[PDB]
């Protein structure tokens, strides 16, 4: 089928509900997926509890 | 004498109405032949889906034989005078005419109303027609035109009457029977739907007194009560896509809801259409006509055959175009084509508005050429319109509409409406109906 009139629109509101996660998770939780312990200047002297990385 | 005297001159289209219901109409010049015919009102759109093809059935059997003339006698007669008998059954009109000297006009008439009158409709004779329907359902099958036009109707006036085809689909005409066929006779041949026309050398006198002895025992009443009213038909826009890929050339027709036969509109729209123009490979004007899209088709060697139509009935019609191109041009072609409408709702010219007043013009005259396509124009004008216009009328709404007209009209009837496009063949470039709806508005505008 013709892509213009078919999944461009899908694709808009896919790229619409994904702009919905984005915006929830920038929103209401910036942080909720990374590690706090970043927040603590780079310091080359004490080992964080936890290395996990992202 | 200048193009205004002769249109005066125009001899005149005498209409009586006898008291049973039938209106004759004559127009008598000079010429010794004429072309006298009759134009009962019936066709596809009167026919329920039970009967549908009965009309084409009724028309077939018209020649076969009457109560009078037992047999073959009849064409014995109207080849003993040299006429030649002719049929043609529309989807709103099927009509019976006789081209012959006007000297055996009174033979004529009386042939006339015996086919019309006193048919037989034998038993035997419905058997043997059924063979010659059905073969000819096949030959329409070939017909890669007609299929496609069919197409339209069916995929636009979907439910409608007007879908169904005219000979009719090849399982009533496989059990059709002599009462389906009366009804119809009886529902539909009466003396009101009854147009006798003539053109030559027919004094209208004549014509009257010989409707009167003759065609007066036609009756008006319709059996017990029941009275087969009109169905207003809509317009579907939709798409239907026969892809077939063996077929060489791929047949596409596009036409959006058209006026009807009363609407003025008629006049400016054919100007608009005249505007796209017709053209095929073997035309001979090549990238020079003014047509644009013909000029495009020509340099591109795009197309083959396309040509605009205005088929128009009494309610509703169909307003487009029909174009054969190869797989490869399609896609393009609805570009152009739809390119063209647009450019007519936005920026339609004076300068080619005149050309198309002098194609309609010059069009209108042509086809009123010769006795058979006056008879043609008298009963199919009594019917849609009630009156036959004079050509002085024509040119006069001719001459009413410039520019600013066909834009308004083009605007109304093209701009925006969703088409009822059917293709044939191998279709595959051809545009998805989201992308033709897309041609039909201009982000311009």
């Amino acid at each position: 089928i013709p892509f213009h009139p078919y999944y461009t629109i899908k694709d808009i509101l896919g790229a619409l509900f994904m702009m919905l996660i984005l915006l929830i998770l920038v929103l209401f939780s910036p942080d909720l997926l990374g590690d706090p312990d970043n927040y603590t200047p780079a310091n080359p002297l004490n080992t964080p509890p936890h290395i996990k990385p992202e | 004498a200048t193009y205004a005297q002769a249109l005066q001159s125009v001899p005149e289209t005498q209409v009586s109405q006898l008291d049973n219901g039938l209106r004759v109409a004559s127009e008598q010049s000079s010429q010794p032949t004429c072309t006298v015919g009759v134009w009962i009102d019936a066709g596809s759109r009167y026919e329920n889906e039970k009967n549908n093809g009965a009309g084409y059935f009724v028309e077939h059997l018209a020649f076969k034989g009457t109560k009078n003339r037992p047999g073959s006698a009849l064409e014995k007669e109207v080849e003993s005078m040299g006429a030649h008998l002719n049929a043609y059954s529309t989807r709103e009109h099927t009509a019976y005419y006789i081209k012959a000297l006007s000297k055996d006009l009174p033979k004529a008439v009386e042939l006339l109303a015996d086919i019309v009158q006193n048919c037989s409709l034998e038993d035997s004779q419905i058997e043997k027609e059924r063979d010659v329907i059905l073969q000819e359902l096949q030959e329409n099958d070939s017909s890669m035109r007609d299929v496609v036009f069919d197409y339209l109707h069916a995929t636009a006036f979907q439910g409608t009457p007007l879908a169904q085809s005219v000979e009719g689909p090849s399982e009533n005409v496989r059990k059709l029977s002599r009462a389906d066929l009366t009804e119809y006779v009886s529902q539909h041949y009466k003396a009101p739907r009854m147009v006798l026309a003539a053109a030559g050398g027919v004094e209208h006198r004549q014509l009257l007194d010989l409707a009167q002895k003759h065609f007066s025992s036609l009756s008006g009443t319709y059996v017990e009560d029941a009275v087969p009213a009109f169905t207003p038909c809509r317009f579907t826009g939709s798409e239907i896509r026969h892809r077939d890929d063996a077929l060489p050339l791929a047949h596409v027709a596009i036409a959006v809801e058209g006026p009807g036969w009363a609407n003025p509109d008629n006049v400016p729209l054919q100007v608009a259409n005249a505007i796209i123009g017709h053209y095929d490979s073997t035309y001979g004007g090549g990238t020079h006509m003014s047509s644009t899209l013909a000029s495009v088709a020509a340099t591109r060697k795009l197309c083959q055959s396309f040509q605009t139509f205005n088929i128009c009935y009494a309610e509703t019609g169909l307003l487009g175009a029909h174009f054969v191109c190869d797989n490869m041009s399609i896609d393009d072609m609805m570009f152009f084509l739809q390119g063209q409408w647009m450019r007519l709702c936005t920026s339609a010219t004076e300068s080619e508005v005149v050309r198309g007043k002098n194609i309609l013009r010059n069009a209108l005259v042509s086809h009123l050429d010769g006795t058979t396509p006056v008879c043609e124009d008298i009963g199919r004008s009594l019917l849609t319109y009630g009156r036959r216009i004079p050509l002085a009328e024509w040119e006069s709404r001719i001459a009413e509409v410039d520019a600013s007209v066909v834009r308004e009209v083009c605007s109304k009837y093209f701009y925006d409406q969703c088409p009822a496009v059917a293709g044939l063949g191998p279709i595959e470039q051809l545009p998805d109906y989201n992308r033709i709806r897309s041609g039909m508005f201009w982000l311009r505008f």
